[PDB]
This record gives structure tokens, sequence and C-alpha cells, in this order.
């Protein structure tokens, strides 16, 4: 089912040209014991329709009741604990009732790190 | 889904680039939430909602006052 | 009239105290004339608020997103609030980014038990445990709760 991924999506801006996508598939973190995830490499040119169809139909995620996208900074260090409570006892606790997609940085930066741990705790 | 899917943006804080992000997310209509008391672009946008150059310098000491 | 107008040009430095309290008005007047935001100019006001138990003044004026606080600013105020039994300031200072894991050390933990009243029961228990200098709190816990339920303090 993932075979046509290099054909629908492209990797790498007038100095560059598009090429078939190479990095894709499922993703397992070594020794984390977490559920098997999914990942994809794609260019910024990609229109959202193909990616949304991929997520909803190939990866099998159901349509979300609501979507909240969290944007912020502070980079490395974790936020002050009242922001932590706003994330956990606020946004994530509310999203637990309706079911939702929470979109943010997928990195170990502070905001994404605390979003992930709050989602895991309520999971 | 045939129910519409609401989308919301939450702004904890930000640098000068988060102002551009908010402007782009506002021109293409998307509701935004600003966290009060967290400083940065969130507080800068919150305090004007509810000395303007002084405020902009207060939350962006190095910012370009006219462009901001 | 000219003098009064010259004075009233700068109302930020004037406050009215009415008999209908003193500490709140002092805090308001001190905050009103600060201006800067480097978090070094507000330490004095924070110490005064801790000493006078002005929770709302601190939470409203001193801890705003403009002022960029961090741990080393608030450690001394946290210790002051711990020693002098100010629960609201203990809650407020921790919620604003004071890393408790790094803050707590055996030295300060022993210093906290030094704040017990001289005639209190815990003081007598600590003295008896020491007569049987670390705080020796674990010995007191063993004497009180027994081996079955006593925590092996420190945890
Ligand atoms: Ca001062």
């Amino acid at each position: 089912e993932q075979s046509w991924i290099p054909k629908i999506f492209k990797k790498k801006d007038a100095h560059t040209t598009e090429k078939p996508t190479d990095a894709y598939g499922e993703l397992d973190f070594t020794g984390a014991g977490r559920k098997h995830s999914n990942f994809l490499r794609l260019s910024d040119r990609t229109d959202p329709a193909a990616v949304y169809s991929l997520v909803t139909r190939t990866w099998g995620f159901r349509a979300p009741n609501l979507v909240v996208s969290v944007l912020g900074g502070s980079g490395g260090p974790v936020l002050q604990t009242w922001l932590q409570d706003l994330l956990r006892r606020g946004l994530v606790r509310a999203a637990q009732s309706t079911g939702a997609w929470i979109v943010t940085g997928g990195l170990h930066t502070g905001i994404g790190r605390h979003v992930g741990v709050a989602v895991r705790d309520h999971q | 889904t045939g129910i519409d899917i609401p989308v919301l943006l939450l702004l904890i804080d930000g640098d000068e680039k988060m102002l551009t992000r908010i402007e782009n997310a506002t021109q293409a209509q998307l509701p935004c939430l600003l966290v009060a008391g967290s400083g940065g672009a969130a507080d800068c946008l919150a305090e004007t909602l509810e000395e303007a150059r002084d405020r902009i310098r207060r939350f962006f000491p190095k910012g370009d006052l006219e462009v901001l | 009239q000219a003098q009064v107008e010259r004075i009233m040009t700068r109302k930020e430095l004037l406050t009215v105290y009415s008999s209908e309290e003193f500490e709140t008005i002092v805090l308001k007047a001190l905050v009103k004339a600060c201006g800067s935001s480097e978090a070094s100019a507000y330490l004095d006001e924070l110490r005064l608020a801790v000493a006078w138990n002005r929770v709302d003044i601190a939470q409203s004026e001193l801890f705003r997103g403009d002022i960029q606080w961090r741990s080393f600013h608030l450690e001394a105020s946290l210790m002051d609030a711990l020693l002098n039994d100010r629960p609201e300031f203990v809650r407020l200072l921790i919620s604003h980014g004071l890393s408790l894991g790094h803050f707590l050390t055996p030295m300060r933990l022993a210093q906290l038990y030094s704040a017990a009243p001289s005639n209190s029961l815990i003081r007598n228990l600590l003295d008896q445990a020491s007569h049987s200098r670390p705080p020796d709190v674990g010995h007191v816990l063993r004497m009180l709760l027994g081996k079955m339920c006593a925590p092996r303090y420190p945890s």
C-alpha cells in the first residue's frame, strides 16, 4: 500500500528539481515500547489534499472531530509549569472528550516534548 | 467528514516570525488563541486586544519598530 | 497653580493613602514608578510582597509576561516563603518556572526543619532523636509510625 509513495510525493528553490521520495514507511523507536507510527519525507510544494488522503485512507487514521495546532517557542528548555498545566489540564484534557488531532513540532523541543508527554499521560 | 472539521491555532509565545505566522493564518481565515502572561508575540498581541511603540519594544527589544 | 500643574504632569509618582492598607499602597506606589523590565529591578518589590503576604499584588504586577524571570531570581523568595509559612507564594513561585528538583538540597532541607518553633513538639522529638548535625527526621518517623509504615526519609 506504501509502494506508490515515491510516485505521489517528491523530495528536493530555482536551483533544484524534484525527485522521487525515498524516506517513508512505518517508524519504531528502539526500546521505547510505543505503538508503531508512520513517517514520510515530502517537499514543501506538496498540496495538502494528497497528504490528507494519505493520512485518512492509507495510514488509517479516522477523521478528527477538531484540530488544534500549537505554535510557540522557548526552544530547548521546558516551559514554566503553569504552561505545562495549561497544556495538560487544559488543551489535552479538553481534546480527550471529543477526540482530536493535535499538530505541533514532532521534535524533542520543549513545546512538542510536553505536548507529547501530556498526550501520552492522558492515553 | 458530512460534518465540517473545525481547526484552531494556539499561540503560546513567539519571536518576530510568529507575527508573520499569525498574519498568514489570519489572511486565510483560521481562529487563533493567545496565551496571556507568557510574553513574546502572544502577550504583544494580547495586550493590544484588551505607548504602542513602547509596548512593541517591551516585548521585542530588538525588533524593527516601524515594520512591527 | 503653576506649581500644582507641574506636579500633576507626573502623576505616576504620586499616590493617595486614605484611612478608609499601608502595605498595599506602598507596593502599588513602588511598582508604578519602576518602568524597566530586566527582572533585577523588581526583586525588592518581590521581597516586600513576601514579607507582607501580598499575594495578589505579586501575581498581578510582578509576574507578567513582560518580565523575564527564571529560577535563580526566585530561589531566595521561595526559601523565604517556605521558612515564613507563606503557602500562596510557595504555590506562585513554583508555578513560574522554579525547578524544584534542582532547588532542593540536603542543606536547605535541613534548614527547613530549623524553622520549627523552639517549644514545638517536632523540636522536642528531633532533640530526643539526636540525644539517642543531620536533622535525624527518619529516626523520628520510625519512633512515631513504627517500622511497618515509617518512610525511609529522605525519600
Ligand atoms: Ca524596585
